[PDB]
């Protein structure tokens, strides 16, 4: 029971570290998602003026 | 309100008046600074001045940069915040404490408008949203401020 | 990647190092996979030994070149 | 050649040519500019009309290098698009964009020509036969079988193996192919163009002693060409491959390497033609260009064209609009992975992303189809597990999941194969593997009768008899 | 009898000035607008010709505020580029962009002036001597040793410590420097220039009496200045540095905080010049504008400039073109981190992303080079393990990987150091750490003879002896 | 240096000379390639050739593409 509760403690801390990881990966994705769209349109609006 | 001026633009107001109003409120605060008084200026959303000047210059068809803010975005807020100064005794020792307020999106300190003002400002007071939701008002994140 | 391959080598190097690219590439797959098992058998444990000796062959100090003799 | 024009602008590969007011060239005509070289001699530089601009001037993209041209030189209009010599006189020969022979032999007989621009065949003329052909490749014959008379893509970034795979299909198929083969080199390396020419000669397909007894026509539009030439190399090669289909009535192989460069060369000139850029910097006419070319490549009732074409996928991004436009045109997409090539599994065909419309039980039977599903179900199951075996290890898996991991280790190695063309990369001799040998081998890995062999026994073997005999050598050298 | 222009257009700080057809000003020549206000008549609007436009018209960029300029004022062509006073008259003085004293003192001796646009030194006149340069800092002396006579960059975003670290490199070095130091303030806080001007006077460097024996010239174009001024601040400070290299033949220190603001100001006026921007809205002439500053810094066979620059990195993005175009010019790059400054480790120098040309065994020695490798092999292996210990933690690591985690966790804290300049933040006194102390302090962590000590014993101590004495008090106090 | 040519365009030079430095070097290499010699050419920073060519084409007011590089 000590082995199976050390594991329950480890899988509790791993699933909460993976929660804190998944949150900051979802925020760092949305920064990269929004910066991709902003950089994509500003290439297109530059080409739309340059012709 | 016996020692306070309130310079109020709203969201319904046009973008030029929101771009203008911190320079109005700073020049009200410079009238007393150079008359030997001490002054305290608060800008609520320097974040919203940056987006009103962005609105102006994209309508002016000016080439933008990061997050579509133009290049004059640093010089926007550094014309404003370099006017805050403890003056020397040769001028009468007026001061102007500036407390700008910048809103972040999910704590993105690496965002363009928080990172420009952090490079102008002398310090920063991080109010965090984990503390505000936990009832730790005022939600001042002490270790990062 | 070399897109010319062992045509850009002498016969001596092609006889020896003719398979060295795909052996280290397949070792580097299984070394990364050998961290995922606790008790692994000898036919893996031999290849983890040979693969780590083939990595140690490839290291050099700067501007101290090996002649093709010394390389074979 | 009665219309005389004058060059009004030279900006890059694009010209502006001004004509008399009533008489102007139509779009896609061939303007031959009376240029001059570094000596002062007359030198013809051919251009192609893209658009009429008004004020009696056209905009033309040049098929040669524009450096040395002058505003004011005479431009004749031939009154026709680019005519290209087609027929048996073009067999074993190497051509430009313009149909001019590159390969330093005699002049090509131009008595039979065909223009490079024409329409696709009608919907009435399309054939309905769904046939498979055998390639000698284990991943291809099992998991993405190639359609005879069909359009095949090879997708992948630079360096995963699209060229070694297409040189292996030329080795396996084009020798025993009944009709003519045509290779269109579009925007690739001139070393690899020269490399192929030698390959044809040692295999007897250029047939250098008796030319035009050969069975191949080579068209090259390599990287050093201006983008005007690269747009039309695909068209010239296909104009040749459509003569053998339509008039000679025979089955044709049309290898294209690379069909991305057709799209890239249009992108280099689109902004100079005055067009606003579309998404990702591409011409707004991306899918009409891809469509114009791809639609022409089709098997009809008179003859057959089996196109095996590589498509470059920039930065391994399959969402790029140049590969994403190409997927709709094909009958078998063979997506090549860089994760599999970094492991040394060659040919680096991602079997979960490489698919075919021919993998149906009405076409290949239910013995091939039931094992092609069980291989893809095993490798999908192992793809889902690579995350948690990285975090939690192999010991956390069930004995059902340790078994499907261990078979998918062995399937992935057995999909790899030594090629005849890749003997200077594998270091071991290549193997032609039949489909029955492929079906028999994957039935043994999935059943579990080969669970005792090590995983490296299946690496770069042809047959399943070669995997077991490799495992006997690995047991003997373990004792040594 | 100079040719006289009229202003045709005023668009921000960019003026288009109409000249007679016989005479046009050359590119980079200075123009003096007559100027007018309520009280008086200021000729203090100096311009600088950028583009010849045609129809007898130039395009110039102003160095001052253009408020109060009217279409049709008289413009005087100076016939030369923007000249700046140079020499011993500049010692102890704060200057404008225009070479004009801001410090409320007497006028400068303008017998010796020099233009701010000069070609770089020739390829023949370069020196190739690779001397090491000691700063007193443990991350800097060990893992990225600086080039005596070469360009040095401090990379990092806002609020990570580029200014505090550059004030440490003034503090440790510029008083021990045998020659003249030059500070160039380009787009910074005017408060920070006030503090440096007091730090120089309190340290005896700018003496109030007998100011011509001061060995520091300060040049300031700060945040409040118009963007045409902030382009040319770095060239004003560089012209004054290369006077002492060429004519007085002295070793010069050139601190420029910030050279990103030199780029950002050249991006703002490039929008007003009507140019088509490059990636991220930057000016198309970015690598040429940046290289025109950095190739004039290099040391000659007469003297030697050592430049330490702060390069602001926008949005913590080292892939941004203005940080990225700077990397090609630098002999040592000291990348500061935010993840290390969020921990409170200071100076927040990323020990693996910070590089140097100098860390080579024929330059630093063989004892120094084999331990700078072993620190970086340890911190690389612990860098790779922070996805395993991010989720599972330390408990699943092997016996060897836990020992590499344990030593690299002690290396990272001994890389930190208290600064003299940072004694007003923390109160703890700074410590100069010599390189002979630095190499032996990391010999002890990698040999493992200090594995018994706690990890907090290594945090913010100068020597490894202070890490030993701090390890006692953490073990003694109960 | 007994067998080496060095072609150098530093960043103080204009963008047209940095654009032409590999073509200055390769025309030197083709002098020896065509006179039966074997030649090695190193271009230290092709990425900087493209940025010099991006600068030239954006001041010629040519329409840009990805990362404002021209199509060619
Ligand atoms: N079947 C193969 N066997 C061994 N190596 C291969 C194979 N296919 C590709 N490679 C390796 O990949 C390299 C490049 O592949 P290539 O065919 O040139 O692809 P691409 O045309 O996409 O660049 C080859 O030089 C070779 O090193
Ligand atoms: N060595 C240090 N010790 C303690 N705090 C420091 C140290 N270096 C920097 N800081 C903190 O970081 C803050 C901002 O640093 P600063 O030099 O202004 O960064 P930047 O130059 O990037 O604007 C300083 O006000 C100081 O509080
Ligand atoms: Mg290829
Ligand atoms: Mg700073």
């Amino acid at each position: 029971a000590s082995e199976l509760a050390a594991r329950m403690t480890a899988m509790s801390n791993a699933t909460d570290n993976a929660n804190e990881l998944k949150k900051t990966l979802s925020i760092n994705y949305n920064r990269a998602r929004q910066a991709k769209i902003t950089g994509e349109i500003l290439e297109i609006v530059a080409g739309a003026n340059a012709c | 309100m016996e020692y306070t001026i309130v310079v109020a633009e709203t969201a319904d107001s046009p973008a030029t008046l929101q771009y203008l109003a911190p320079y109005t409120g700073a020049a009200l605060a410079e009238y007393f600074m150079y008359r030997e008084r001490h002054t305290l200026i608060i800008y609520d959303d320097l974040s919203k001045q940056a987006q009103a000047y962005r609105q102006m210059s994209l309508l002016l068809r000016r080439p933008p940069g990061r997050e579509a803010y133009p290049g004059d975005v640093f010089y926007l807020h550094s014309r404003l915040l370099e006017r805050a100064a403890k003056l020397s005794s040769l001028l009468g020792e007026g001061s102007m404490t500036a407390l700008p307020i910048v809103e972040t999106q999910a704590g993105d300190v690496s965002a363009y408008i928080p990172t420009n003002v952090i490079s102008i400002t002398d310090g920063q007071i991080f109010l965090s949203a984990d503390l505000f939701n936990a009832g730790i008002r005022p939600a001042i994140n002490v270790g990062i401020s | 990647v070399s897109r010319v391959g062992s045509a850009a080598q002498i016969k001596a190097m092609k006889k020896v190092a003719g398979k060295l690219k795909l052996e280290l590439a397949q070792f580097a797959e299984l070394e990364a996979f050998a961290q995922f098992a606790s008790d692994l058998d000898k036919a893996t444990q031999n290849q983890l030994a040979r693969g780590q000796r083939l990595r140690e062959l490839l290291k050099q100090p700067q501007s101290a070149p090996l002649t093709v003799e010394e390389q074979v | 050649k009665k219309n005389l024009g004058r060059i009004a602008q030279i900006i890059g590969p694009v010209l502006d040519v001004a004509f008399p007011p009533g008489k102007m060239p139509n779009i896609y005509n061939a303007l031959i500019v009376k240029g001059r070289d570094t000596a002062g001699q007359p030198m013809n530089v051919t251009c192609e009309v893209q658009q009429l601009l008004g004020n009696n001037r056209v905009r033309a993209v040049a098929m040669s290098a524009t450096d040395g041209l002058t505003r004011g030189m005479e431009v004749i209009d031939t009154g026709a698009p680019l005519s290209v010599p087609v027929g048996g006189a073009t067999l074993g020969r190497i051509f430009n964009v313009l149909g001019e022979p590159v390969d330093n032999l005699g002049p090509v007989d131009t008595r039979t020509t065909s223009p490079i621009h024409r329409s696709a065949p009608a919907f009435t003329q399309l054939d309905t036969k769904l046939s498979i052909f055998e390639t000698g490749i284990k991943v291809v014959d099992l998991l993405a079988p190639y359609r005879r008379g069909g359009k095949i893509g090879l997708f992948g970034g630079a360096g995963v193996g699209k060229t070694v795979l297409i040189m292996e299909l030329i080795n396996n198929i084009a020798k025993a192919h009944g009709g003519v083969s045509v290779f269109g080199g579009v925007g690739e390396r001139t070393r690899e163009g020269n490399d192929l020419y030698m390959e044809m000669k040692e295999s007897g397909v250029i047939n250098e002693q008796n030319i035009a007894e050969s069975k191949v026509a080579l068209v090259y539009g390599q990287m050093n060409e201006p983008p005007g030439a690269r747009m039309r190399v695909g068209l010239t090669a296909l104009t040749m491959a459509e003569y053998f289909r339509d008039v000679n009535e025979q089955d044709v192989l049309l290898f294209i390497d690379n069909i991305f460069r057709f799209v890239q060369a249009g992108s280099e000139v689109s902004a100079l033609l005055g067009r606003m850029p579309s998404a990702v910097g591409y011409q707004p006419t991306l899918s009409t260009e891809m469509g114009s070319l791809q639609e022409r490549i089709t098997s009809t009732k008179e003859g057959s064209i089996t196109s095996i074409q590589a498509v470059y996928v920039p930065a391994d991004d399959l969402t790029d609009p140049a590969p994403a436009t190409t997927f709709a045109h094909l009958d078998a997409t063979t997506v090549l992975s860089r994760g599999l090539a970094a492991k040394g599994i060659y040919p680096a065909v991602d079997p979960l992303d490489s698919t075919s419309t021919m993998l149906q039980p009405r076409i290949v039977g239910e013995e091939h189809y039931e094992i092609a599903q069980r291989v893809k179900e095993t490798l999908q199951r192992y793809k889902e597990l690579q995350d948690i075996i990285a975090i939690l290890g192999l010991d956390e898996l069930s004995e059902e999941d340790r078994l499907t991991v261990a078979r998918a280790r062995k399937i992935e190695r057995f999909l790899s194969q030594p090629f005849f063309v890749a003997e200077v990369f594998t270091g071991s001799p290549g193997k032609y593997v039949g489909l029955a040998e492929t079906i028999r081998g994957f039935q043994l890995i999935l059943s579990g009768e080969l669970d005792s062999l090590p995983e490296q026994a299946f690496y770069l073997v042809g047959n399943i008899d070669e995997a077991t005999a490799k495992a006997m050598n690995l047991e003997m050298e373990s004792k040594l």
